């Protein structure tokens, strides 16, 4: 599962069988790292209108 | 059920009778009107393609 974003530490506690996380709009916002089992929070890179 | 439009009220009309109020009520009522929407913008290239 690929994408672009800002990976930050998260306070979300995934259930042990879950790998990815989605919001109400079904976009991936949290992912569990496969090497070290720690939950990483995905924030989109800060785009904007110029 | 077949809905009722309102309570019957036969006004006591005649050719020489008038009804004059002897009192009054100061009534305050609310009216809610939407004024503005949420201002949104779309990066069309980013939405379609990323
Ligand atoms: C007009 O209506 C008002 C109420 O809207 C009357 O005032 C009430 O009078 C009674 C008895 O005199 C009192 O017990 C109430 O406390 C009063 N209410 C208020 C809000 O003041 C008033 O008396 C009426 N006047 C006439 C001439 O009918
Ligand atoms: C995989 O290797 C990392 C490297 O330290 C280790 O921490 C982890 O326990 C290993 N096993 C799993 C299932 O991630």
């Amino acid at each position: 599962l690929t994408g672009t974003g800002v990976l930050t530490e998260s306070n979300k506690k995934f259930l042990p069988f879950q790998q990815f996380g989605r919001d109400i709009a079904d976009t991936t916002d949290a992912v569990r790292d496969p090497q070290t089992l720690e939950i990483l929070d995905i924030t989109p890179c800060s785009f904007g209108g110029v | 059920y077949t809905m009722s439009l309102g309570a019957e009220n036969s006004v006591a009309y005649s050719n020489n009778s008038i009804a004059i109020p002897t009192n009054f009520t100061i009534s305050v009522t609310t009216e809610i009107l939407p004024v503005s929407m949420t201002k949104t913008s779309v990066d069309c290239t980013m939405y379609i393609c990323g």
